[PDB]
Parts: structure tokens; sequence; C-alpha cells
């Protein structure tokens, strides 16, 4: 499991890898890790399936209600928040959860953190999963906020690259999505296998 | 003997129920038409000051991204009405993947109609009207305050409703398209109201099936207007 | 874990925190904020568990508030410090236990200035000075040192500038920046932030 | 008509449960406060002074509260004694919860919520008991204030009672002071008010109360003064009528 | 004949006693508000101190939140239950969501507060009508209004109490499609609405304005008197 | 003291055609090192187009089996239609996730046709996650079997290989081959195979015994 | 232990028309001080004190609670507390936590408030009344002040050489403990007035 | 007249009139007609328009692969019943694993309907439900009533102008025995035809017709499947 999100000055990369083990058991080589909660929503899974699967579609039934009952949309941090107090009421009885929420705001991008523990943290790059603290230093060595869109693109997709091979529970496909200002846009999903010829070589 | 929700008739039926019929009487008129290409709906506003903001004044709300509403009566009741239809829609969606059809929107509806005494208050002042395109295609449906539904093919209500049914019975037919239901029906609307009908007195809301955005029109009704 | 510290002026208070917000190895965020406004003269710095600093010290920050829009007037200091040890006391025999440390810092118009500590046990203190998590034991022998009830507000960064650069040298964690508040008769002023090249 | 419960107007904005209970307390005591510098006074009546009994309380009106307020009291008295123990029961709730007194207002309005809300909900009765409130802070010093059966208040800087004394506030705007608001300017002031208001004459001592409340040494002394030295606060003013014909 | 209950009908559909808590909005004293360009301004009238109290305890227009504002009429008792509801309501929204509480959102509260209040037997309802106004949701001026039934609903310029016909025709013929801009201009529109009070005293006017970035800002009465003396000024061109 | 769970065994297996849905599971019940009988089939006809797999804990089976039938009853007569097959993968996982805290040992998967012909699988797991994919084989023989179908029907680790899509009769005899080499080394499968397939005409069965060791 | 987290001691002694009472000033962690001014005796009416000892969330804690209830009996009653009332007053309010309960041991002493009669009594955690003629105390050096008061004390005593056996019993019983010091606070009080005075103990 | 107020006032004649008026609400709605063979249990209704155009409002509908009901009076008590006749009826199907035999069910619709006529605060229900069944011993016709009696029958007729319907019923009763389907639906429709007015006919888009069989599950045809119905009959002598 390894999924990572930076902004910079062209919107959101969101990017993850799609294996799913059980003990040591590879379950799946085709799992979407990244929730699609609205046309300008994203969210990621990391830790637990079921449970990054049901409270972001309860989270998904609010904000529909949201935008009904005020003819708006809602913002970033409104969301980060209301999935933190629903997860907080569980505290301690065995949750695991901690994914990430991506979409474009009025006030421009947005991007936070929220924990089954408790912690609702802003910032501007995050990798989050048992082969994260791969991705932390290949990213870090690459980033910067005036990055073109086709080189933010092959800088996330280099990360999960690396991250799957050092890790044992990291592989399969790369999926890559783009949040631009009026909405998401999948970019591309890539097989690990095939990146191997084309870095290698 | 007709003061309480708890008591017949020598005859039959209520009276209680009879008088929230009557309520509906005082409100606006409103008109909707079910057509093979999509269910078009008129309403007349009855804005009483210039400094009165006129999108504050709702008749057409949006229940659904495919199912839009209608209503006139007491306005207090309607917002309760409108709030767990759009829940219901939602909460349906969450567990099952799926639109909730239009038929099964108002059954959800009347279910809470008809517990004005039947728990263990008074009855609702609002009738309803209820269009959409599902996979049984478009849909036009109706309901009162007391829980009976049903569906129709064209239907106005409120004030001047029976004076809108006798002549919207003349011209409506099975092959009718969407642009002609259109014009035809604010032919019934300048026939009905008192004041000259412009772009302020009146507003449209449409919907299609490949088309399921805009229930609403935006200064278009502007060219429906000179061109009667 | 994570470093508070409360030196307490004749007129003013100094208090400063660190900006990290660690993940157990790494350091996810670098400019972390530990400092919640509870009104025009109260601050409030919070350490402890996850989520438990964000949803108790923001149910105290959204309840001071109502008390200014619906009386007309401020909390003293003194009288928002005793009510934030009775919300931990009364839910701390019950299923949900709060783990936090705290430390108060306030002004008076009739008080002066004033500094509250707080043990994740709700003990109050009125304290010259305070701090918390595990360079508290680095440091305070330092202000002890030093200290005087009739310090400048000049000289109270200087001994501050002491008080984290041996918190730099004989600390296992990084700890690089620390953000600094002031707060006097003129309300909370935002001092510049403190960084430290190493080498 | 309109005279059921008090959960239904009348044809026009006329809640009549509610102006009924307003009249109702005017066939009661009488009780004022004044103004004053450095001080507040209270001053109230005795009914019913028969030779068969105690008054073992010595304190009828008046009930200090929490440390430094008391209050008065005019209606009926079933209801009384239900407000006064809610009401010293609001205040150390409020002292357990800061560690700091009650600041003299919010107190008011704590128990107006109360008193107002027996005017919504059920068939019941409003509180047919409007009462005084002195009091000092650490914001605006002393303090008056007036409480109604409709849970409607309202500082003052002198009040009374209505249809047994109200000619007693037409007494107070003729007669009235503004900064020269000291303790006995005042005391000899609200003996001239009684004396008209309560139509017995020569006004014994044994019918009257006074309770003032000054401000010593951060301490804030409440005194309900004893009935020797009403004696000689009365002879003053019996003295002062024989010097006022001088003129005559 | 048949009132007596909030949940019985008319023969011809009405609710007297809902209709009768509006007849008790007219018993109080009028306050207007328009909104303009970026000042908003409402104004009360009818002090009329009675010599021998304090006026800081007789005040009609409060805030809710930090940029909101609150004006009412009917009777005293019910505004107090309104006002200390709402300021929790906007409080307890900042908890749950982490934004500034719109305007829009406040009003929904109190109509719904007042919706349901209205429903069960044995409560009597509100008799009160409010204006909110608050240029809050992101630099944008609003104001709302409620009613007795429970209706929230948006004007641009509003007149309650007794007397709101006169002045509401009088606005009719006076806010112009040319918006008041030089905000005290707009403020004179409000002073010149209030002329028509039902005494005109001068000395009875509490106006007050938000410039929609700083907090409310309570006219004084030499300010005040100030912008009457100018009213003056352009009524010596009828000669 | 008293323990609530048991494992009991089973094997089955899903795969989705082009315009068609193969359900197949055996019919042995086991616990410990006895068997209680061997006339035990794990495919349950829920409608006309969809078949469902219970695994696991047995008195858990029996009940998440009575829970869907009453529900399917329950949307009918609120919506005059029956659920789709995507619907009921939708309504499951809200089940499953119900009971989070004291959770079914029940590993389940769905097959049959959607509104558009076509195949469709749904695979799941004790808490309530799912997703579609093409095949799956959930049970105690689970690992003995994933493995051969991503040779033959994913077409994996191959080279010089077309990708041909798979038949209804290549289909058969492949479901066919597999029991038999997974009831050789693995002790909780045999004694019959019960297959169930769904195409646009019904649903057809169809018996292969098996070794009854 | 629970009791051994914050460290204290509180002791109380009969004179002959007078009473005295007095506690250390440490408040701190296990082993780490925090300040020395916390306060441990509260005045609940005149010529009446109370002392508390133990965890110091509860002697924050039911100083308040005890407040709360006496504020109220002294306005239902226009006279003031005895203190056989306030004993059976605390013993309620512990008992109350039968099994939740309150980690303090309090001590009670003062006068009778018509005549000159002393009095003083402690407590148990939960709230068993036990009344002496000599001394009570009560903290965590408990052993420690037994072993001064048993030697040094003197039936009939006048408040100066009260005060004298008082601090020599706190000094040197208080030095031996690790966990409480940094300081003596010492009430004495009597018909006539209230002293107050604090020693110059060793400060380690 | 101040003893037709309330449910609990008994009277001095010893009738209590808000029961006897809930029958009244009975006779407002339409005629429906049920009968039953050795075999098959036939239940036709009748429909009635709202407007020129809307749709007309269903009377029959389905409750149980083996149970369906026809109804007549308020709408509001029709659903309120219908909920409570689904919920127990999947119960047995979830805890007996059988399906409920007929009689003993209609048993807990008067003790259901028995507490409203007897307790302060709600009304009875006004609904004439008719019910069709099978239980191991065959078909059965059942109708209920407001004064909560359950009347098993072999013929019924309920609703407006129903007393024709009944005089055509008595005397062909003899012939519904043996008759199969055929006939015996067409049995039952020539007795609607007399609680019509003599103008105007029983045509395709108002009636409706529920089989439920011995071999045969409950269902309802309506608007379509009514033509192989309708065929093959004379018409009224006039």
């Amino acid at each position: 499991t390894t999924t990572l999100a930076f902004k910079f000055r062209h919107g959101v990369i969101v990017a993850a890898d799609s294996r799913a083990t059980a003990g040591a058991y590879i379950a799946s080589q085709t799992v979407k890790k990244v929730i699609e909660i609205n046309p300008y929503l994203l969210g990621t899974m990391a830790g637990g399936a079921a449970d990054c699967s049901f409270w972001e579609r309860l989270l998904a039934r609010q904000c529909r209600i949201y935008e009904l009952r005020n003819k708006e949309r809602i913002s970033v941090a409104a969301a980060s928040k209301l999935l933190a107090n629903m997860v907080y009421q569980y505290k301690g009885m065995g949750l695991s959860m901690g994914t990430m929420i991506c979409g474009w705001d009025k006030r421009g991008p947005g991007l936070y953190y929220v924990d089954s523990e408790g912690n609702r943290i802003s910032g501007a790059t995050f990798s989050v999963g048992s082969g994260s603290v791969y991705a932390y230093g290949v990213m870090d060595r690459g980033y910067s906020y005036d990055l073109e869109v086709e080189q933010a693109y092959d800088l996330a997709r280099r990360a999960i690259y690396q991250a799957t091979y050092r890790d044992a529970y990291s592989g399969g496909a790369v999926n890559l999505y783009h949040v631009r200002e009026d909405g998401w846009i999948r970019v591309s999903s890539d097989n690990v296998a095939d990146l191997h010829e084309k870095y290698s070589g | 003997y007709d003061r309480g929700v708890n008591t017949f008739s020598p005859e039959g039926r209520l009276f209680q129920v009879e008088y929230a019929i009557e309520a509906i009487k005082l409100g606006s008129t409103a008109i909707g038409i079910q057509t093979s290409e999509g269910v078009c709906l008129a309403v007349e506003k009855r804005i009483t000051s210039p400094l009165m903001e006129p999108s504050s004044i709702e008749k057409i709300v949006e229940i659904d991204a495919h199912i839009g509403c209608a209503m006139s009566g007491l306005i207090a009741d309607a917002k309760t009405l409108i709030d767990k239809a759009r829940v219901e829609t939602q909460n349906h969606w969450f567990t099952y993947n799926e639109t909730m059809t239009v038929e099964s929107v108002t059954q959800a509806v009347s279910n809470l109609a008809l517990q004005f005494g039947e728990e263990d208050s008074r009855p609702f002042g609002v009738a309803l009207l209820f269009g959409g395109v599902d996979e049984k295609g478009p849909q036009l449906f109706h309901m009162d305050p007391s829980g009976t539904f049903v569906q129709c093919d064209a239907r106005a209500i409120g004030s001047a409703s029976e004076g809108a049914q006798s002549s919207l019975q003349e011209v409506y037919h099975k092959s009718m398209t969407l642009k002609e239901a259109i014009k035809s029906s604010l032919i019934i609307l300048k026939q009905v109201m008192e004041e000259k009908l412009n772009a302020t007195n009146i507003e449209l809301a449409t919907v299609q099936p490949g088309q399921n955005f805009h229930m609403f029109t935006k200064e278009e009704l502007e060219e429906v207007i000179k061109d009667i | 874990m994570e470093y508070l510290i409360g030196i307490q002026g004749p007129d003013y208070v100094l208090v400063a925190s660190d900006r990290v917000a660690a993940s157990n190895i790494v350091q996810m965020k670098d400019d972390h904020d530990k400092m919640f406004k509870m009104s025009e003269k109260i601050l409030l710095l919070c350490v402890g568990e996850a989520g438990d600093t964000v949803q108790f010290a923001e149910y105290i920050q959204k309840n001071v508030q109502l008390y200014k829009m619906r009386n007309g007037y401020e909390l003293s200091p003194t009288a928002a410090a005793n009510f934030t040890r009775r919300n931990l006391a009364d839910c701390l025999r019950s299923r949900t236990p709060y783990h936090v440390n705290l430390l108060l810092a306030g002004y008076d118009e009739h008080e002066g200035p004033a500094l509250y500590y707080m043990d994740y046990l709700a003990a109050l203190a009125k304290a010259p000075f305070a701090a918390h998590g595990y360079g508290a034991f680095l440091t305070l022998s330092i202000l002890d040192r030093y200290y005087t009830p009739t310090i400048s507000r000049e000289r109270a960064v200087e001994l501050l500038r002491k008080c984290l650069e041996e918190l730099q040298k004989r600390f296992i964690l990084n700890l690089p920046t620390f953000s600094v508040r002031i707060i006097d008769k003129n309300g909370i002023h935002d001092l510049d932030n403190i960084s430290f090249p190493k080498q | 008509r309109y005279d059921s419960r008090t959960t239904i107007f009348s044809p026009e904005g006329r809640l009549y449960q509610v102006e009924y209970a307003m009249e109702a307390i005017g066939h009661a005591g009488t009780c004022l406060g004044i103004l004053a510098n450095d001080g507040v006074l209270l001053a109230a009546e005795r009914r019913n002074i028969h030779k068969l009994l105690d008054e073992v309380f010595f304190s009828e009106k008046i009930y200090k509260l929490n440390e430094d307020m008391a209050c008065s009291v005019a209606g009926i008295t079933s209801d009384a004694n239900v407000l006064t123990n809610e009401l010293r029961l609001i205040a150390q709730r409020y002292l357990l919860q800061y560690q700091e007194p009650i600041p003299c207002e919010q107190l008011v309005t704590a128990l107006c919520d109360i008193k107002q809300a027996y005017t919504q909900f059920g068939g019941k009765r409003p509180f047919g008991v409007s009462l005084l409130y002195i009091g000092w802070d650490k914001h605006y010093g002393f303090q008056l204030y007036q409480s109604d059966p409709s849970g409607n208040y309202g500082g003052w800087k002198a009040t009374c009672i209505g249809n047994n004394s109200a000619a007693a506030v037409s007494m107070l705007k003729q007669d009235y002071k503004e900064g020269e608001m000291t303790l006995k300017s005042a005391l000899a002031l609200a003996i001239k008010v009684l004396n008209k208001t309560m139509d017995v004459s020569k006004l014994s001592a044994e019918k009257v109360e006074i309770a003032t409340l000054t401000r010593e040494n951060g301490k804030t002394v409440i005194r309900v003064l004893k009935q020797k030295e009403v004696e000689q606060l009365i002879k003053k003013h019996e003295e002062e009528e024989a010097k006022a014909e001088r003129e005559k | 004949s048949y009132d007596r209950a909030i949940t019985v009908f008319s023969p011809d559909g009405h609710l007297f006693q809902v209709e009768y808590a509006q007849e008790a909005v007219k018993k109080g004293s009028t306050a207007v508000g328009v909104r303009g360009r970026d000042i908003v301004v409402l104004g009360v009238e009818k002090k009329s101190v009675a010599k021998l109290q304090d006026e800081r305890t007789v005040r009609k227009i409060c805030a809710l939140d930090d940029n909101v504002c609150m004006a009412f009429a009917g009777l005293t008792a019910d505004a107090r239950i309104v006002i200390n509801r709402a300021r929790v309501e906007c409080q307890s929204h900042r908890l749950t969501v982490e934004d500034p509480v719109t305007v829009e959102y406040i009003t929904r509260y109190i109509a719904s507060l007042k919706q349901r209040y209205t429903q069960s037997n044995g409560r009597r309802p509100f008799g009160i009508s409010a204006l909110i106004v608050g240029f809050d949701f992101d630099g944008t001026p609003r104001l709302y209004q409620t009613d007795p039934s429970g209706t929230y609903h948006a004007w641009k310029a509003n007149a309650i109490g007794r007397g709101a016909k006169s002045v509401r025709e009088f606005l009719e013929k006076n806010y112009t499609d040319e918006a008041i801009e030089t905000d005290d201009l707009t403020i004179k529109l409000v002073i010149k609405a209030l002329l028509e009070v039902v005494q005109s005293g001068g000395k009875n006017i509490e106006l007050a304005v938000m410039r929609r970035d700083q907090s409310l800002k309570i006219l004084n009465p030499e300010e005040i008197e100030k912008y009457v003396a100018e009213i003056e000024k352009e009524k010596e061109e009828n000669e | 003291r008293f323990s609530p769970y048991v494992f009991n065994g089973g094997t089955i297996l899903a795969i989705a055609g082009e315009d068609f849905a193969i359900v197949a599971s055996d019919t042995r019940l086991s616990e410990g090192f006895s068997i209680h009988t061997r006339d035990s089939p794990k495919c349950y006809k829920l409608t006309d187009k969809t078949v469902i797999g219970c695994s696991g804990f047995h008195g858990d089976c029996l009940t998440l089996t009575k829970i869907i039938e009453a529900r399917l009853k329950m949307y009918k007569h609120s919506n005059n239609k029956a659920m789709t097959t995507g619907a009921i993968a939708a309504m499951l996982s809200t089940i499953l996730y119900s009971r989070r805290f004291f959770p079914y040992y029940v590993y389940n998967i769905i097959g049959g046709l959607d509104e558009e012909g076509k195949g469709a699988v749904y695979s799941f797991d004790p808490v309530g996650s799912y997703q579609r994919d093409s095949f799956k084989a959930g049970g105690s023989a689970s690992a003995m079997l994933q493995p051969l179908l991503d040779n033959q029907v994913g077409f994996k680790n191959m080279q010089n290989v077309e990708h041909v899509p798979l038949s209804l009769d290549r289909a058969m005899r492949l479901v066919k081959d597999v029991f038999i080499s997974a009831a050789e080394r693995d002790v909780y499968t045999g004694d019959a195979l019960r297959i169930c397939i769904v195409t646009k005409e019904g649903i057809r069965e169809e018996t292969v015994s098996l070794r009854k060791d | 232990s629970i009791m051994s987290y914050n460290g204290g001691a509180v002791m109380a002694m009969k004179g002959k028309n007078c009473v005295a009472i007095a506690a250390d000033r440490r408040f701190g962690i296990q082993a780490q001080m925090v300040t020395t001014d916390f306060q441990k005796i509260f005045p609940m009416g005149d010529r009446l004190y109370i002392g508390l000892a133990g965890l110091a969330t509860d002697v924050q804690t039911v100083a308040q609670r005890l407040k709360f209830r006496l504020n109220l009996y002294e306005l239902k009653e226009g006279r003031q507390i005895k203190p056989y009332t306030l004993m059976s007053m605390v013993a309620n309010l512990l008992y109350e936590k039968r099994f939740g309960p309150y980690y303090t041991e309090p001590v009670i002493a003062g006068l009778d408030p018509k005549t000159f009669k002393p009095f003083i009594c402690s407590l148990d955690l939960i709230g068993c009344p036990m009344v002496t003629d000599d001394f009570v105390v009560s903290g965590t050096c408990a052993e420690q002040m037994y072993g001064m008061c048993e030697s040094l004390w003197e039936p009939n005593m006048d408040p100066d050489h009260l005060f004298e056996t008082i601090s020599q019993a706190m000094l040197n019983a208080v030095d031996r403990d690790a966990v409480s010091g940094m300081g003596v606070i010492v009430h004495i009080i009597e018909k006539d007035k209230i002293t107050t005075r604090t020693l110059k103990a060793r400060m380690d | 007249n101040q003893y037709d107020n309330d449910v609990t006032v008994w009277s001095p004649q010893g009738r209590i009139h808000q029961i006897e008026y809930a029958m009244e609400a009975v006779k407002q709605g339409s005629a429906t007609v049920g009968l039953k063979s050795k075999t098959h249990a036939v239940l036709v209704a009748l429909k009635r328009a709202q407007s020129e155009l809307a749709a007309h409002q269903k009377k029959i509908l389905h409750v149980d692969n083996h149970i369906g009901i026809s109804i007549a009076g308020l709408t509001a008590d029709a659903r309120l019943l219908c909920n409570f006749m689904r919920q127990e009826c999947l119960d047995s199907r979830f805890v007996f694993d059988r399906p409920l035999p007929v009689s003993r069910l209609v048993s807990l619709i008067g003790s259901k309907t028995q507490i409203p006529t007897q307790r302060y605060g709600r009304r009875p229900y006004g609904v004439g439900l008719l019910i069709a069944g099978y239980d191991d011993m065959g078909p059965h016709i059942f109708q209920t009533c407001p004064s909560a009696n359950y009347f098993d029958c072999r013929a019924m007729s309920i609703g407006a102008r129903s007393q024709s319907a009944r005089t055509y019923l008595e005397r062909h009763m003899s012939e519904f025995m043996e008759c199969n389907l055929n006939e015996l639906v067409k049995h039952g429709l020539r007795a609607l035809r007399e609680t019509l007015p003599a103008e105007q006919d029983l045509t395709t888009k108002n009636v409706s017709i529920g089989i439920v069989g011995k071999d045969l599950e409950f269902t309802i045809y309506d608007d379509d499947d009514v033509s192989p119905f309708l065929e093959g009959l004379e018409e009224r002598p006039q």
C-alpha cells in the first residue's frame, strides 16, 4: 500500500498503487485505491479496505445534501472536518483509516490529511502507506512548486515505482489523477512491469 | 364533530382533511405536462413588492439531478416535505448505487403525510407535482394532503386549478413534442392570471432523458414569451 | 514529546512552541501551529494525543467566544483558566478521558499578566515560568538560573534564545523552528520566527 | 372569551393571562430602592403586624442571596419561596464553575428565562411575583433591577411597586437627586416617601424595614439595620416637618 | 368562531392563531434596514427614555456572531430566547464545520426553530419578527427577514413595526436603481426614511451601520445630528 | 470457556463470461476432523439472474442467506421491480458493515448478469469491501486456484499467445479440471461439484462427482 | 501509589483554648516539582479551617464541592456551621463516590462557634470519621509525623508553646520525607484572632 | 347527539355510533367481488378515475406468493394495514420457513384493529379488506370490517351499490365449485356489471382481476391482459 499527493501551481497530483494483500497472500492486483467522491473531490484508501470505503461513501452522501440545501459546493476544509468528527466517535474501538482529501476550492487548491487517530492537518506534500517512507525521499529530491505539468506527471510516476520496488506490499498498476480548477481528470494507469522496461532501459 | 381528526361523520369523510384541501386553493397556479420527449413545468410567481427579491420565492425546487418539483398552498409545510424528499433519494443511492425512481420518491413522501394523528398533529396544507425521467421514461405524478397518490399526464393545481383543467384537457394528445408543450402551457397561463404575462411573472423548468441537467430556464424564457 | 515555554514578565507574557507534526519516524509538517487565540488577550497552548488536542481545545475556543457575544464583555484570564480545569475533571471518570497538557497565558486590565499550568490530571498552578514535553527537563534549570522577577522584554527574548540553544545541542529530536508570541496591554503581538543554523 | 390557558393569543396581541398576573401585584406589599453613590438601599413594609406573632427570622421581605446581593419580593407567597431557593442555587452553580461571583446582570436574566418559560409551555400559571435587585460587581458597581411576571426586566436608579404605591414614582421624580447621592441623603428621602404611601399616619417603626449595602475595605457588608436606629431616623423626619412649617 | 387551537383549520383553510401572532408584531417600534455597495445599515426608532432608568438594558440591536447583526419587533421576552438560542447555533456551527457562518444559514435555523414551535399544541408561538443583516458570506451584502409563521425571506429594503406600510411605500418611490454609493448617502437614505417616524422627534433614532470588514459601529448622537442637519440643507431647495 | 466461531471449509469459484456467468462449489461440510455430510451445496439462486456463494462459518451462512432473501421482497413491493446485480452488491456491503464489531465469518462471491447482458463477478471480505472482477476463487482452497486461472483466463506470464475470449464450452472444462487438482491436495474439498450456469435463458445446473476420501 | 503521585502532609494539633494546623507548600509530579505556593488549607467560615492532602486533582475538586454545599447551608439557616456538622457533611460527600472515590484525606480543625471548645478530626478516602484529643495527621509521610507528636505533645498548652511544638514536628518529619517540603505554612487560631506564619525550611 | 362523539362513550341504547360510522366509509369506495372454486379463488375489483386523463387508482395489490387482497375505503388505512400485513408474512418465512396459514393471519388483524376501537386517541380503521389465500386446505375468501369482525365466506361483494352484486352471487353459488377459470372469472365480472349505471360498460381500462391458484402464484392482470377475459361476453339485456 503506497499513496502520495502533492499540490503545486497547476493543481494537485494524486497517485497510488493497486495491490491489496491478506497476510502473506496477495488478494488482487487491480484495487482502485483512489475513491472518486465527487466531480470536484477525491479521496484515498490507506489502511483498512472497508473502513476507507464506507466512511468516504458516507461523506459523499453528506456533501450532496449540503449542495442541495445551500445551492453551493462544499469547501475542502469543510469536508475534511466532517470526516474527522465521524471517526473520532469510534476512537479506540479499532478502526484503521489514513486517507487524504483533495480538491479545488474558492481559496484555490486543497490538501488535508485525516487519520483514524484524530490527526487533521493541512500541507503541501504527503505520502501515506506501508511503503510511504520510500516515497518521501524520491519526491522531495525532485519537488518544486513551479514544476511543469508533464514534469509533475513523471515525478509521481517515478515515486510510486521506487516504492513498489523496495516494498513487498506494493505493486500492480500505477494510477494517476490530476485535479484541475474545474474538476479532477484521470491521467493514465500504467503497469509496473511496463515501467521497468522504460526506466531501466 | 367537525373539529377533530379523531372523529368521523354520520355520512363519511373528515372535513379536517377536506379543510386541508381548501388550503391549496389560495395558492398560486402551476402546470406540468408529461410528453415522450420530456416533462415541462410552469408556475406563476405573484411577486408583491419590487424591493422583494425575486429568487428567494421558490416554486420549482430541485429534488435530485433528474427530478423536479412544484408546490402550492402553505409555504411553511412545503419546506418540510422537500427536506426528506432530498434525503430519501440520497439514502437510496447510498445503499443501492442507483437513482431512485420518480414513483418511489413519493412513496417515501406519502408515508409521513399520513402520520398526522396516526402515531402511537395536523395534516399538511400543500399539493405537489413531481416530474422526472427515470428508467421507465419521463414521468409526472401528483399527491395531496390526504396521501392519495396518482399518476397524471398533464396536471394543473393551485388557484385557477379547475379553470385550467377544462382548457388543458382540450389541447392535450399523446403525440406531443416538448417544444410544442411548452408554448401550449403558457397560453393557458396568460388566460388564467390577471397581470400581463412577461418575463418576470413566470418561470419554467424542463427535464429530458439525455439532458438530465437544466431544470430551469434563464432568460431563454424571454424568447418563448416574445413569440406568443 | 513537543515543547512549550512560559516566560512571565512584569507586564508581559512570553510564550513559544515548536512547529513539528511528526509521524513516528517521518516529519509530515514543519510549519504546524499549536497556538489558539481564545480571545483578544488570552492564548492557549495544547500538547497531547492525536485527536484529543484539536477536539478539546476547540471546544474551549468556541465556548469562551460565546461568553463574549452574550454578555458584551470578556472573561478574565483567571476565570477562563479555571473553567478549563472544570471540563477535564468532569470528563475524567468516564469512558472518554482527554489526555492533553496545557498552559494558559493571559493579560488582565486589573490583575496584569498571568500564567497558568495544567496537567493531564487537571491540576492548576500559578507559575513564574513553565514548560512541557521531554525538552522541559533540559531547559528549565537554565531558566531557573537567570530569571529575575523584574526583567525587561528584550532580555526575555535573549533568555529565550539561551533556553533553546541547549535544546539544539543535547536533545535527540530535531526541532528546527520555534514560533514566538507576546502579550501586553495592547494585545497579542506576533514576534519573528526563530530558526537555527546548526553548523 | 380568551381567558383560557396562557398558551393562546387573543385576536390581537393581548395575552390576557399575563395581564391578569401583572395587575395582581398592585394588591400586595410595597418595596422601593433608591439612588446612592457608594451604596444602595431597600425599603419595605410590614403587613398584618398583629400582636400575636413572633417574627423569629427578623427578615421577611429581604433575602440575602449570594454574598453581595439581596432582593425584595412582591406577589404570591407560594411562588415566592420557589424562586428564592432557585435563585440562590443559580449563583452557586456559577461560583462552582468559574470561582468568581455572579456579576449581577446574568443572574437576573437566568431567572427571567425561567419566569418566561411558564408563559409558553403548558396549562399552568406564570409567576405572579415581581421583585427588586440590589448588588455590586466589578464592572458597573451599584445596580438596581426590576423583575416582571412576563420575564421582562430593566435597570433603574429609583423605582417602586404599582397600584399600592404608584404615586411614589411621581414623588421620586419631584424630589429627585443626581450626584448628591450619599446614604444619609437617601435615607431621609426614603422615610419621606413611605410617609405618604403608607396611609397609616406617624409611621411606627414596626411597620417598616430598611436594608442597606455598602462597600467597605473590599468586603461588601450587608446591613439589615435594627429597630433602635429606625427610631432616631423617624423622629428626625418628624422634626423636619416642624422645621418646614416656619415658611407658613 | 373556531380558532382557539393551532392545529385546527378554518372552513376556508386558515390558521387564525398563527395569523394573530403577526398582529402582535404591529405593537412594536419600527426598524428599517437597507443594503448598499459595501456598507449595510439598519436603524430603529422610538427610544422614549423615562427620566429614571439606565438605557443600556433596553437595546434592540444585537450581534449573533462577529459579522452578522439583528433587529427585531414584537414583545421583548420572546426575542431574548431567540437571540440567546441563535448565538449558540452560530457558534456550534463553527465548531462542527470550521468555516464562518453564512448569513443564509442562521436565518434557516431561526425559521425552522419557529417552524416546529408552531405545530404542537400547548406551545404558544413567538410573536416577534426579525431582521438579519450581514455582509459575511464572502464580501457579499445581504439582508433577510423572518415571520411568526416561520418563513424566512429576502428583501433589499425592509420596514417592520407600527407603521411599516407607510415606510415600505415610501422606499419604493425612493430606493433608486442607481446604487447609493458614497455610503454616507446611503446612511442619509435611512435617516430620510426614519424621518417619517411616529412623532419624528429627531433625537429618537439609533442607527447602526457596518462597513462589512470591521465590527459593529454604533453611531453617537453627534454624528447622527450632523446627518440630520444635511437633510435640512437639501430641504432648503423647496422654496 | 465458550468460543463463538468455528471453521467449516468450502471452496467457491466464479467466472464472468462475455454473456454468461458460472458459479461452482463443492458439497462437503466438515468440522475439525469429521465429515458432517457429503451433500450441502453453496449455490443459492437469489433471482433469475444472480447466484450467491457463501463459505466460512456455516451458522452465519444460514443467517445471512435468509436476511438477503427477505430484503429482496422488501425492495420489490417498494419499487415494483427486481434488484440488479450491482444493487445486491451495494446492499450486501451495508449489511456486512452493520456488524463491524462482531463480524460475520463468511466469504462471499456474487456472480450474475448485469443490465447489458454481460457477466459480472463481485468478491467480498468479511467486513464488507468489494470490487468487480473477472474471476475469483474463495474458500479454503483459494490459494490453489488463483495462480492457475491467471495462466489460463488472464494469460499472465505468457509470450506469443493471442487473447481470445473464453467461450462457454472451454470455460466448462476449465472448471472441471481445477477442482480435480484441488481435491487432491486439499482435505476440505470433494464428494461432488455443483455447477450453476447463468445465461439469458435461465439458470442451468450440473453435478460432477469427485473422489470420496 | 496514587497517593504518592504529588505528596503532601497536613497536621492538626489541639491546645488549651486554641488549635493549630499546618501543611507543606510543594506542588509537583512524581519527582519533578512545579511550584512552591500550592494552597492546601482552605477557610470554611471563621475560626474553622480544613486541610486536604493526597491527589492534587481531588484536593481542588472536593474543596470546591464542599464550598458549594456550605454556602447553600449558611443561607437556609442564619447560623454558621458547627464543627461536628461539617464532619458529617464531608463524610456524606466522600461516600457517594463509594466505588469511584476521591483520592484525598481531609483534616478538619476549628473552634466552637458559641463556646471556645476546639475540635479536630480526620477522615479516610471513603469517609470514616475519627475524632481525637491530641493530634491528627494525614499525607504521605504519616509515620514520621506520629514519631514527633507522640513525644512532644503536652495536654494544656498556651499558644506560644503550641506553635513551637507543631513547628518542630513539621520540620523534622517532612525533611525526612523526599516528596514533601519546599516550605511550611502554619495557621494558629484562637477566640480573639487568627495568626498565620511561614517557616524557614530546607528548599532542597 | 352528545353520545355521538367518542369511541369510549356508550349509548343508552347500547350502540357505539363511531363504529357504526366507520361502516359508512366502506360504502364510499367502489365495488369489488371475490369468490372461489374447489381449486381457484379469484377476486375482481373496479377502478375509478380521478380526472379524464389521470391514471386510474389501483385496488388489488400483491401481498405474498399465496395471498392477495382487495381494498375499499380510506387509502390512509389501506397502506397502514398493508405494511403490517407484509411484515407478518415474512416473519414466518424467516422463523418457521413456511408460508402462513391464511385463517390465522386474519386473526392477527382483528387483534390489531381492536385496540383503536376501544382506547381513546385513535379512530377505527376505515377499511373493507377482502382476502384470498392458500393454506394447506385449499382456497379461502375472507372479508373484514371496521368493527373488527372477520367473516369466512365463499362469495362476497362490498362497496358502493354492492347489494345488486350479492343477488347475482346467491342464485349462482351452486355453480361455482365445479367450473374452471375460463368461466369462473367471468362468473365474477358478470356480478360487477349490475353495480354500474345502466349506460356505460365495463371496459379494459377500469377493471383489475387477480388470480391465485393451487398450482398458480398470485398474479395481477390489468389493462392489457384483461382482453383475453373480456372476450366471449354477452351484453346487458337493455
